[PDB]
């Protein structure tokens, strides 16, 4: 939670990644990241928004799943079903 | 792209789990570019302490096999991998894809050193072997005896020795060795020729290629085409997409002492033949031949028709 | 302030996107700070983090998924002689996939706009009034954004490559090295996915296709490929690779480039029955082939003596180097090439087929095969040559049946002429 | 001076893929016309047993899960029902010149790297690495699961010069041990001439082959194929087994793998056998790699420390990266 | 300590696949060179026999689906004329090490686990698991239809050291019944030997031969293949049986399937007979799972009880966890 603070700094969330384990990316319409990190934390950050989210939290991750659009339904959809049933 | 004095029949190679990639856009036999890279290996290593020049060669290809698969009910083909090690975990490491296949090539090298005359043949044929034995072909381990490797023997023709039945006559007893194969070649001629006949639409050269390997299916006012050979598409060498460095700009070359540029390869066209079509052998012989200033990296087979 | 009609449309949907469903006080904030950027330093906000991506023509990471090289997005090459296919031939209308942090898709598609109708986006490598017509800010914060924008499409710092990035040697004529590194034509493949899609799916093959099995088509040319191989990047996560798309899903397809004989067929050389209605022909796939393309070649004319006239030279010429390869083919498997019971064409095919030279072929077998030649063979050949194809008033009643008869004569003769070195 | 950025090294111990063909033990003396194994297709009707996740425990789901059972088509390689002997054929090939690496930045690095190597090699030889490798070929690691409750194996190696035999043995892979490297003076002659062969010293091409008494009719393991995409679970193949032309074979990289264990170095236990070697030398069977770079016995931090900075490792460790030099890699940065 | 996340056992008890072969009893004795049973085809043609669901049961739509073709083609395997006993042979190996697994992430979990099956071997042989096993190929459970109507059943099984044979039984699996595991002189003295074989004290492999007085011109049951449906005009082939080289066959682990079913400590039945070994052990025929998992004495239950937890279950359930350990599987999550 010290890389939602320094959003827009990749160096920092790049450290705070560096860290932790790899990078994920989404392509479609729009356009996201994930820098998951080590204690089961994500980041999607998308230009000068981001969204935060911790698993092993069901409101986080069905909010996150609201945060995401309708594009990223046709992708994104067997991996918000995966980690929903990593409960 | 000297006339050759000489040729050398390797006569009959196992190759151990080769590249059947070739390029971003081919499968099957491995790239000539591979076939040229070893000759000139050879050339490098036993090559000048022969005083010989070795610069063509031909390829034969007599048996063929390919680890692939097709996935059940899909039309296209996947390739067979193999487990690499695991992680620094100990986790699993992440999947690269390498197609490996199974040759069976004889090799016709050409010979253009001073040094014929200093040496017996089947020393020089014993040496080649003997060297070539301990090599690899296309990324893949060339194999020693098997169950029938019964023609050991290398053997050495000067194409210049005798007359002119004493020449065509020592060449179809060299054919007589080349029993099942099938001779690769350069067609870029006939790639020209083709985009000159249909380069009404689109005189684009990848269309041309990308439209020949092919069963073309005409309708009814179904006659599809026919084949003029048996055409394939290859890679045809290196084309530059960088101005050229130092040696010592580029990080993280192979070395520290030679040129490096950025390139893109280069794709053909060429096909398949036996040889008994083929007037000479001399015809038949790869060559590398590049034009350094341009970014033209090139092979082919000069001087066939 | 001339032409920035769709900047000023896209700062007012960046504004909407992002503030079409906000919060009072963050959301309030996001669209203040969205807003006042989007009136004038929206191309600021992006420049910011403008260097997340790149136009790359020739990426890397395709070659090893763990190379950290440099993507190289240059337009092809020259083309040097006639026949050689690459980047060189594509010219307009190319795919320059965007290779970099994917967050930042944004920046990307504000740049992707200037050539949708308009000359300083698209066409930003010069018209300085079409850079100029919509920044109207100071002119230092103008060139920044100006190299910002023009920095999408260039290197990443340095020139670099890795160890994992297939580095070759080329020999020079007569001289030393230039050391070659080859990429991937990231570009030149979507376009040949694209053209393949073309080919084998959509509506209008498909349509030819289910119009082929309506047995009366429209004129029209479908494809068909069979010998595709598929080749797939990045395992599991095929998109931190970029922009393999919903086509492309780490998905190349490689054309067949194959042997002569790369299928295989065990040759089961018998003396028996199945080798006495097929010893003196020999009947195969590759014989079936000959014998439908001669079926073929019997409704020709003599009208296009330059075409069908050549036509006949390899059709005729490959049938004796099919008929001598598998007579090679077949000469190596079996030790002894004994007499077996039902070689009809193994009288004289006895010799004219493997002849072994063994203790078993003795000197009375190699006394026999050897003044006694395979002319018969060649004969029986020429015979079955001449049967192949019918005969009627099309093989005698005209000069293109005289040009067949010329070339099965001519073609025995080159047989004979083979066959008389083999046991001589 | 620092590490070269890039560091490749060519393997030597190059062996192929091994063909199975089956006969009849005792005339293994004139096993040259056997016949091989082949691989054919059989169903699997099969069925649930698997752990389940703790919410799919219903009776109901097991019953209507074990309705639909799970039918498959895998590949078996079979002995033939009057055949008892298993025959497997392969050449190996021993290259020499093993300190040289086959791509490499610094001229300097690989000068400082050559005079290490011929160091190592003066001091001693490649006696202890070629007895470890004469071992491996002399039992029958190569059989992976072929070896397990056979009977009789005997392993023949064959020397060879030109078209003859230079040199033939005949081991026994059952009393010649799977763990204990005990000495032998028939170990020690064929291990001076692999070690020869690794020194650049001579021509050394071996044939090495292995008969396995199992029984009528009984499977043998040939190598199974990595394939990712198969078809839409009807009609796929779950199993594919390798084949070199119409024979049952075994792989050669997991034939390398059977010639490479040695380590019994590294700092967990010997008692829990050798190991292959390799870089963090990891097992892929424990799923988990010994020799960490958290500790010192890594391959990069040794080969690093001994030639840089002429902090000189242990005899053992010595033994280990000159093993790692003999199989290979692509190292670097 | 939890369980390791993979676990994988190798199969003991490693048959064959059997082999069909035909002719006349008392001539029993020369069964040596009986020809094979040839899988054949034979047209069908049936009528509309199954359910119908309410829609298609109007009289002219029956009608027309009666008067309609349902032609198809099968196979069948019959004895020939003049030949009325069946001959089905395969072998067998007994390999021991019986609770080593094969591939184990977890040290400290295999440990335990040996520890656990080294305490079971210890104050218990193999005894009980021989006896049943002996049982169910002293009887002809591997005949599966084949016994079913038969006058007349007798196994001989060969104990085979070399190429010769050291001991041989021969049983009458007729009086040796399909449920009650009697006593018996010569079943005990096979039972030692498996039970040897399993402990790891010798070499065990049998010739097991089994014949079956059926009659001229029955029809025999080898196992069935798989085929994929399509919609061919007159007939595809519905029925595709296994055979090898022109002769028809059961699959090996049918025959595996058939000497593991020792299990009668299920909590529903022992009247019921013994079923077959399986983890929440269930039959295919009958749909449903014995010994559930929520009525607690499924194999993971017991298993994860006794090894991270020291419970001991009952003594005839540790006979049921250890004939788990004997089949093989692939275990873990």
């Amino acid at each position: 939670m010290i890389a939602q603070q320094h959003k827009d700094t990749v160096a920092a969330c790049e450290a705070a990644e560096a860290i932790a384990i790899a990078k994920d990316q989404v392509w479609d319409g729009e356009g996201y990241t994930k820098y998951t990190f080590d204690d089961n934390s994500v980041l999607i950050q998308s230009g000068t928004t981001q969204y935060a989210m911790d698993a092993d939290d069901a409101d986080s991750i069905k909010g996150y799943a609201d945060w995401l659009d309708d594009e990223a339904r046709s992708a994104e959809a067997s991996e918000i079903e995966r980690l929903l049933e990593s409960v | 792209v000297t006339d050759p004095e000489a040729l050398l029949l390797l006569p009959r190679l196992s190759i151990q789990n080769a590249n059947a990639i070739s390029s971003p856009l081919t499968w099957g036999f491995p790239s000539p570019g591979a076939f040229t890279g070893f000759v000139h290996a050879l050339q490098r290593r036993v090559g000048i302490s022969l005083d010989i020049e070795l610069d063509g060669v031909g390829i034969v290809c007599h048996r063929f096999e390919a680890q692939i698969s097709q996935p059940a009910g899909k039309r296209t083909k996947v390739f067979n991998l193999t487990r690499n090690p695991l992680n620094r975990d100990g986790s699993t490491a992440a999947i690269v894809e390498e197609g490996r296949a199974h040759l069976e090539v004889s090799l016709l090298l050409g010979v253009h050193g001073d040094g014929l005359d200093d040496h017996p043949a089947q020393e020089i044929a014993r040496q080649v072997q003997e060297q070539a034995g301990a090599m690899r072909l296309a990324g893949g381990s060339i194999l020693p005896w098997c169950n029938e490797r019964f023609p050991a023997p290398n053997a050495e023709l000067l194409m210049l020795g005798g007359s002119d039945e004493q020449r065509r006559k020592n060449q179809r007893r060299l054919t007589r060795r080349l029993l099942p194969g099938f001779a690769l070649v350069s067609r870029e001629a006939l790639l020209q020729q083709h985009l000159e006949t249909l380069r009404t639409t689109l005189p684009e050269a990848t269309t041309l290629d990308a439209l020949l390997d092919l069963c073309r299916i005409n309708f009814e006012p179904w006659q599809v085409r026919d084949k003029p050979g048996w055409l394939v598409p290859i890679p045809a060498g290196y084309n530059a997409l960088s101005p050229l460095y130092l040696p010592g700009e580029v990080r993280n070359a192979r070395d520290r002492e030679t040129p490096l540029r950025f390139v893109e390869n280069l794709f053909g066209l060429g096909e398949w033949l036996s040889p008994h079509r083929v007037a000479a052998l001399s015809d038949l012989l790869w060559y590398h031949h590049a034009e350094p200033d341009k970014g033209l990296y090139r092979w082919s087979t000069p001087r066939f028709v | 302030q001339e032409l920035r009609q769709f900047i000023e449309s896209f700062i007012q949907e960046r504004l909407q996107g992002k503030l079409d469903k906000l919060q009072p006080d963050e959301d309030d904030k996001r669209q203040t700070l969205l807003a006042t950027h989007r009136r004038e330093a929206w191309l600021a906000d992006a420049a910011r983090r403008v260097g997340q991506l790149q136009l790359v023509t020739h990426t890397l990471k395709p070659i090893h998924p763990d190379a950290r090289g440099s993507n190289l997005h240059s337009l092809p090459q020259a083309p040097g002689q006639p026949g050689l296919a690459g980047s060189h031939e594509l010219g307009d209308r190319l795919v320059s996939d965007v290779v970099g942090n994917a967050a930042a898709l944004d920046v990307f598609k504000f740049l992707s706009l200037q050539y949708q109708g308009k000359n300083l986006l698209n066409w930003l490598t010069e018209d300085s009034a079409e850079a100029l017509q919509a920044l109207s800010d100071n002119a230092e914060q103008a060139r920044e954004w100006r190299q910002a924008f023009i920095g999408i499409t260039t290197v990443k710092g340095a020139p670099a490559s890795h160890s994992l990035a297939k580095q070759l040697y080329f020999p020079l004529p007569g001289s030393g090295y230039h050391l070659l590194a080859p990429l991937f034509p990231t570009s030149l493949v979507h376009h040949v996915h694209a053209l393949l899609r073309e080919a084998r799916f959509g509506d209008a093959a498909k349509a030819a296709r289910e119009a082929r099995s309506r047995q009366e088509s429209w004129p029209h040319g479908f494809s068909e490929y069979p010998n595709l191989a598929i080749q797939k990047f990045g395992g599991t996560k095929p998109q931190n690779i970029s922009q393999l798309n919903n086509e492309r899903r780490g998905e190349n397809w490689l054309l067949p480039s194959l042997p002569p004989n790369w299928q295989r067929q065990n040759v089961n050389a018998p003396m028996r029955h199945s080798s006495v209605f097929e010893h003196d022909f020999g009947r195969t796939p590759e014989v079936s082939r000959l014998t439908r393309t001669l079926q073929r070649f019997l409704a020709k004319t003599v009208h296009n003596n330059l075409a069908i006239r050549q036509r006949r030279a390899q059709l005729v010429a490959q049938i004796c180097d099919e008929a001598l390869q598998y007579a090679a083919r077949l000469r190596e498997l079996e030790p002894g090439w004994s007499a077996t019971p039902g070689c009809q064409l193994h009288d004289a095919e006895q010799l004219w087929l493997d002849p072994l030279r063994a203790q078993t072929d003795e000197t009375f077998l190699q006394r026999r095969l050897r003044g006694d030649w395979p002319a018969e063979v060649g004969n029986r050949f020429a015979n079955w040559l001449n049967r192949a194809v019918s005969s009627d008033s099309q093989i005698l009643g005209s000069p293109e049946a005289a040009q067949w008869s010329q070339e099965l004569s001519k073609e025995l003769t080159m047989f004979k002429e083979i066959l008389e070195d083999e046991r001589d | 001076l620092s590490t070269a950025s890039v560091l490749a090294f060519e393997r030597k111990l190059d062996p192929s893929d091994a063909l199975m063909s089956a006969g009849a033990w005792a005339q293994r003396d004139a096993s040259q016309e056997w016949p091989a194994v082949t691989v054919r297709e059989k169903s699997v009707r099969g069925t649930i047993s698997n752990r389940l996740k703790t919410k799919d425990r219903d009776p109901a789901k097991l019953d209507a899960s074990i309705q639909s059972p799970n039918l498959q088509t895998v590949d078996v390689a079979n002995l033939p029902s009057d055949a008892d002997t298993l025959k497997v054929r392969f050449t190996l090939r021993v290259l020499g010149g093993a300190g040289t690496p086959s791509a490499c930045n610094d001229a300097a690095y690989r000068d400082k790297l050559l005079q290490t190597v011929a160091t190592y090699v003066n001091d001693q030889g490649f006696a202890e690495l070629a007895r470890r490798y004469a071992h491996n070929l002399a039992n029958a690691r190569f059989l992976w699961r072929n070896r397990v409750g056979a009977e009789a194996v005997e392993v023949r190696i064959n020397h060879i010069r030109q078209g003859e035999v230079a040199r033939a043995w005949r081991f026994d892979a059952l009393a010649i041990g799977l763990r204990d490297f005990k000495a032998d003076a028939e170990l020690d002659a064929l291990a001076e001439l692999i070690a020869s062969g690794l020194s650049g010293s001579g021509h050394v091409l071996l044939e090495v082959v292995a008969f396995a008494r199992i029984g009528d009719g009984q499977e043998v393991f040939p190598s199974q194929e990595l394939i990712l995409d198969k078809g839409d679970k009807k009609g796929q193949k779950s199993k594919t087994l390798y084949s070199v032309r119409d024979a049952a074979a075994i792989h050669s990289q997991k034939i390398g793998n059977a010639l490479r264990t040695i380590d019994t170095w590294y700092p967990d236990e010997d008692g829990l056998g050798p190991i292959a070697v390799e870089p963090y030398g990891s097992v892929t069977s424990q799923g988990k790699a010994y020799r960490q770079p958290k500790q010192k016995l890594d391959f990069y931090t040794l080969l690093d420390n001994w030639v840089l900075r002429d902090e000189a490792p242990a005899v053992e460790q010595q033994h280990y990266v000159i093993a790692n030099l003999i199989r290979g890699g692509v190292f670097g940065e």
